[PDB]
């Protein structure tokens, strides 16, 4: 029982776009192709966050 | 040691590379006009949307331009000073912007057992405190004053009074005497060295009453001095919130200080 | 024939729903705040 | 010239090699009250003069009570030495005074009337300086529910310090907390312990040594910047610390933040 | 599996739990909460501990904590509130709680005794134990005391809830105790214990875990910290717990490996 | 470290002081009527060869009394137990608890339930007065023959006992109702054989076992027995062949805390 | 709950010998799903 404080406003689309575009820098290739061969799944989508 | 000062950098153009804190300062006019008690939390939740995690924004309050003037303090990786415009407080606005926007390294000052001088052009004298009235005298080679008899102070040539903060520049090439209001102020002899990227100024209203160097030839307006007009404080706050990415892009953090004072005291 | 294991791995989202399907069948109660720590004494004033 | 871009530096082991340094001494009261003179400063001055040190280079700033000296210890001077008069009843404050003024704390301010907080690493502390601090802290579980304290009011939390002027809390990492002080009395700043400070040397004149600078229980080191001597007449303490002031000076070093090359590296 | 041998191991150069806290009563008295143990349990959960296996035990006084000392738990952090009074008591207490003591009983009404190695002591515990001694010549005759006397003895300790007695060795001594009040076991130190870490609060790390004068062997288990409030100490304990865990090892006797090798 | 348990020793076929104390019940020394008997056994072991002051003596006034936290001190124990036609089960459970070492955990009884995992898991309850009440519950967590809200209809398996060895069916949780301030239960695993202690029974035939298993109840090569009318014959006889008891034991199994079990919270 | 597991353990430990191998392979050919692994029970 308490006056409910509010939510936290989810980070906006735009800066999200910019920051994901930024993370493209440190991407390795060999590892990327290796991973891309592997098939993930629904359970293997979210169980790493 | 020296981190590398004498082993120069090597670079290239052929290679393709393709928790921090932020404070605010607002004059009590806003604290008056707001008329709320839960507002700072709203500002927090907003800077969340714009990219700051909770616990990374703090607020500070100053009541006058003159009040905030004495003994500046800085508190975050990035300092944003929201300055109200006025028409009779112009030199104070410029002095505060000069002090906080620019670096200073000074030695203490006395009146007791010396005279003083500037060795070059780019040195200034700073006075801060509760009551700062400054009168000064230059001399000849004869240790004699020209325009002020060395023994009597009432006919001195004053430069400051009825003021809180003053940054004065006197001419090179002669010792000086000063009637500082000692117990009611304090003065230092500082050398400005270079600009800093750890402060920014947003002036609400007014028409660019600012100079960051007292040089008549160079009144260098920078990219950190921003000026918007206001009639409603919430609009000012929001509009600042809307381009905080831009403001962060205009500043840089590698120049922060360890103490919360925007200069460096080295006896 | 290994399809059963890849299956049981894969379709493991729906389980979530089922759990609250248990909850919608489940009873729920709350427990009021308890006051911890010792408590002071009080005797009686001199009664005449 | 080339600043702030940390580039390697080539030295060598092939070539051997064949004033402006300013001591800035502090001192407590009852010493002075027992000295029974107003020229002692001048005697120290002339002695340092004969030792190779300029006259007018040494200044004496005095602290009254240890708890008084705890506030705002901006010890700005080329080289700093602090002689503290020991207490057998005031210990923790000495330890934390040493901790503060011997390390470098880069801190940001807080507004505890609004924000939750949480410490980050074993090198993150909360310094609290001022007149009379009475910290009130209330830990929380993951969705902001009081644990051992009630958040619907203020007076049922768990206090960690009362009648203190300067105290540096360390909290369990990774949990949010509610906080209260009287924010017209004293101020708390969230400091990151960046790296050791080398401008200061603290020596204690009294009982046994207690000094440790790590809030780590396991590591209780004895640095060099912490020294201890006995006494029954302060005159000999002054005279002696000037007799070996050469060695003391050779032990410390220039402040690695004001060297004209520490530019854009936190204070210059 | 293969116990009871001392079988050399080869190698190469290419290749639940319990955290256990004892505390003095005056602390919780100063705290005036009761759900506190539950709070610190939640915090230990947050640092990674399983919910509902961490136990706090309460001793009235360090004297009391000295008698019948028993630690049975995977990881013990024992706090001690210093006093300038019991420096001997605390030293010998940390000692008894730092070592592995191979012990046998004694009957001082029927024999003589000795110390045969430098790793040998006579430990005594009881309610009100006060022991007296009389070393004996090679002719089994008393000196400055007589086997017939009980008062010309040489007093070595007095009503100490505990005592760790030592004498010059290779020489016999007739003693004086009260056995239906106190027990004295002949014990031999073997190694250091890894299930215990002694955090002293207040003081200056004064411990000595050997009757050896020539050295004061300081180690990685006798830690020290200062205090102004108790929750301060407990928070330092919980947050910094990981390095402490790295200090104290699994009980080298505990593993099902030391079987028939003087396994506990 | 590990002493090499991961490494196997190899052998060949080419290559062809400790303590010893004795336990005894008061009735013996009572019929002895002296104080100069302990001197006697001492000097006699000295004669047969032991540096004097290596043989000690504890006394136990009653099987029930010594049935409280037995402390097997010496590197060799030869406990002379007195047989009675009525105290059979207590004798049996004691003789069990001392020949085989146990690894013991404490239980929390008013906050949870308990279960035994292996075949060799037991509970041992000790106290000045022990009373064990047990109520199994099936999967759905309800009482069967016992209303969890009450305790009176429970199945009482021990009454005011000094020691009780209890076993349940492996893996069916129980509600445990016990006298808590006059007895404590310890959940223990029977590790294996301990080799410092032998028990010599005087009286009737062999009731003593080392198990609770039906099909196994063997006369362990260590658990000895004699006849008796005069305790002096008992002690003398012990001293006669005492070498054989030595050569039956093994002086490489002494514990480092001197309790029948290893306490592990 | 563990007990049924142990009973089934004893059962499985003795039905490893009374199984066929040829039919085992020829079964392992076909793919199994949720529908044929527990709905023909």
């Amino acid at each position: 029982n308490s006056v409910t404080v509010r939510q936290d406003l989810e980070r906006q689309l735009g800066e999200l776009r910019e920051e994901f575009n930024a993370l493209s820098q440190e991407i390795a290739m060999s590892q990327l192709i290796d991973l891309a061969l592997l098939p993930l799944d629904m359970f293997s989508m979210f169980s790493g966050i | 040691q020296n981190y590398g000062i004498n082993l120069p950098i090597t670079g290239s153009m052929d290679i393709a590379y393709a928790t921090s804190t932020l404070c605010l300062y607002y004059p009590t006019e806003a604290a008056t006009e707001i008329n709320d008690n839960s507002w700072k939390d709203t500002l927090s939740q907003l800077f969340l949307t714009k990219g700051w995690p909770t616990g990374s924004v703090y607020f500070k309050e100053y009541t006058n331009i003159a009040s905030f003037s004495v003994d500046p303090q800085l508190y975050c990786d990035y300092n944003v000073v929201l300055m109200k415009y006025d028409a009779t407080l112009q030199l104070d606005m410029s002095e505060l912007a000069d002090l906080i926007l620019n670096e200073w390294l000074c030695n203490p000052m006395d009146i007791t057992l010396y005279y003083y001088q500037q060795t070059d052009e780019a040195n200034k004298w700073i006075s801060m405190g509760s009551s700062c009235t400054i009168k000064v005298c230059p001399l000849n080679t004869q240790t004699l004053g020209i325009g002020c008899l060395t023994t009597d102070a009432t006919t001195f040539e004053e430069v400051a009074t009825a003021e809180k903060l003053v940054i004065t520049d006197v001419v090179d090439g002669v010792n000086h005497k000063l009637d500082v209001t000692t117990a009611t102020c304090t003065i230092r002899n500082c050398k400005k060295l270079g600009p800093r990227e750890n402060v920014a100024v947003i002036q609400v209203g007014g028409s660019d009453i600012l100079d960051i160097t007292a040089d008549p030839t160079t009144a260098p307006q920078t990219e950190r001095m921003m000026r918007i007009n206001w009639k409603k404080w919430w609009q000012v706050f929001y509009t600042v919130v809307d381009y905080v990415d831009q403001i962060i892009q205009v500043m840089s953090k590698r120049s922060r200080s360890l103490n919360s004072a925007a200069f460096y005291y080295r006896v | 024939a290994s399809l059963i294991y890849r299956q049981l791995l894969t379709n493991s989202y729906t389980v979530d729903l089922s759990d609250e399907i248990q909850e919608i069948g489940s009873t729920k109660s709350q427990n009021v705040t308890i006051n911890p720590g010792p408590f002071a004494q009080t005797g009686y004033a001199p009664v005449n």
